[PDB]
């Protein structure tokens, strides 16, 4: 599967 | 809710609390009790949202992925009705979220950092309903995680740098919905591709510390890249 | 309850693919239903139950240990209040545990292997919540547990070879109830010694399979033997 | 801490 973000973003 | 008698500020302390606790269901009713006293959220707040809610669903994704795969190799009721009811459960965790950004986070969200991360959060859920969908309304659904993504997408692009992380994870997360949901693997690469170049040519405007958070979702689109081609 | 309608073998076969997601808690739920048919466990049934309530409870144990952690070094209420929220979800499960073994598990059990192991889970139940009392109860927890045990014990010498994984299993949490609750460290290190000691001696008589089976549980022993030496 | 018993056992 491919990657995705992580939740936490600044 | 359960958490109307709590004040707003104990609900986000509590928050953290559950994060270093591994505790993401309670940690998602707190910011869910949060959000529903009406005030915007600041930057960590809607940091502390999407954490909790997305470990509550990564683990409902992972069960139902299992589930569906056996499902999948039986092809009695048991099966299917217990991958049924892990799938309401998360589709029931992703309409909860949807109403917390229609009720009324999206709307109140003037600022390109909150109204970006809100949208690509939409995104986000109707992408993870759309992994589970099968009936009349699933072109519903990925229309409506495409719109919600390409709402984001224009504002990211207008109001914030290449580098900026919000932007670069929506980025990702747009290009992952058109490999894995629209069937799209040359808009995904292409996607990719540019969000990688130009990020790249705009570190050099970056602290150390900046430089550090943009780098590090542009090895997520590199290992992509790499997957996918 | 919930489970009331359906089928005993339909929850078995749902606890079953619950372990395969990683759904500890749906696991427990239907073992929890499987039990209220009123029918005696087999063997392979008692481990998913087990499976399923330690997973629980060690999720709430880890949970309980971060925030007394936080809250002894803090040392606002919310600290304590979510301590005490985990702690009496804690207890709830164990209070579930342990009225399915008063009702009626233990009282049906006649054999060794599945009356040793219900004594077992009864101490080991006590036994967490002896990990989070603090009150005028404390030692009558501690009591409930050690009792609990020392029943097992002496059923587990009299009809159960010194290799059993049941025996075994048993002595070893009896000697961590020694070390970690009693504060009986010099009896857990007798008990874990000469448990090992009268099981390596028996390990002759076994096959390959029951061999491994053996000393997996053997090897903890001598780990906490090093541990508290 | 210690080591404790698995869950499973035959
Ligand atoms: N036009 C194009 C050329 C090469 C591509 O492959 C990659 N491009 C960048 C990175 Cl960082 C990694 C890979 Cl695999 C993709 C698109
Ligand atoms: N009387 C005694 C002697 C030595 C002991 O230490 C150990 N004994 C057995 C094992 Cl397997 C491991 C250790 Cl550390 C414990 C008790
Ligand atoms: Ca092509
Ligand atoms: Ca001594
Ligand atoms: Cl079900
Ligand atoms: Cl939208
Ligand atoms: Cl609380
Ligand atoms: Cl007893
Ligand atoms: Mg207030
Ligand atoms: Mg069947
Ligand atoms: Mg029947
Ligand atoms: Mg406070």
């Amino acid at each position: 599967r491919s990657h995705s973000s992580p939740a936490s973003l600044q | 809710g359960a958490m109307g008698s709590m004040e707003r500020a104990s609900l986000i302390q509590k928050a953290k609390l559950a994060e270093q606790a591994e505790r993401y269901e309670d940690m998602a009713a707190f910011m869910k009790g949060a959000v529903e006293k009406g005030e915007e959220l600041s930057c960590e707040e809607r940091n502390l949202l999407s954490v909790a809610y997305k470990n509550v669903v990564g683990g409902q994704r992972a069960a139902w992925r299992v589930l569906s795969s056996i499902e999948q190799k039986s092809n009695g009721p048991e099966v299917r009705e217990y991958r049924e009811k892990v799938e309401t459960e998360l589709q029931g965790v992703c309409d909860t979220v949807l109403g917390l950004l229609d009720s009324h986070l999206i709307k109140e969200a003037g600022d390109a950092e909150s109204r970006v991360f809100y949208l690509k959060m939409k995104g986000d859920y109707y992408r993870y309903l759309a992994e589970v969908a099968t009936g009349d309304d699933k072109k519903r659904i990925i229309d409506s995680a495409r719109s919600a993504y390409q709402e984001a997408m224009d504002i990211s692009k207008k109001e914030m740098p290449p580098t900026n992380p919000i932007r670069l994870g929506l980025a990702l997360n747009f290009s992952v919905f058109h490999y894995e949901i629209a069937n799209s693997p040359e808009e995904a690469i292409s996607l990719a591709k540019t969000t990688f170049d130009e990020a790249m040519a705009d570190l050099h405007t970056l602290s150390e510390d900046s430089y550090k958070d943009s780098t590090l979702i542009m090895q997520l689109l590199r290992d992509n890249l790499t997957l996918w081609t």
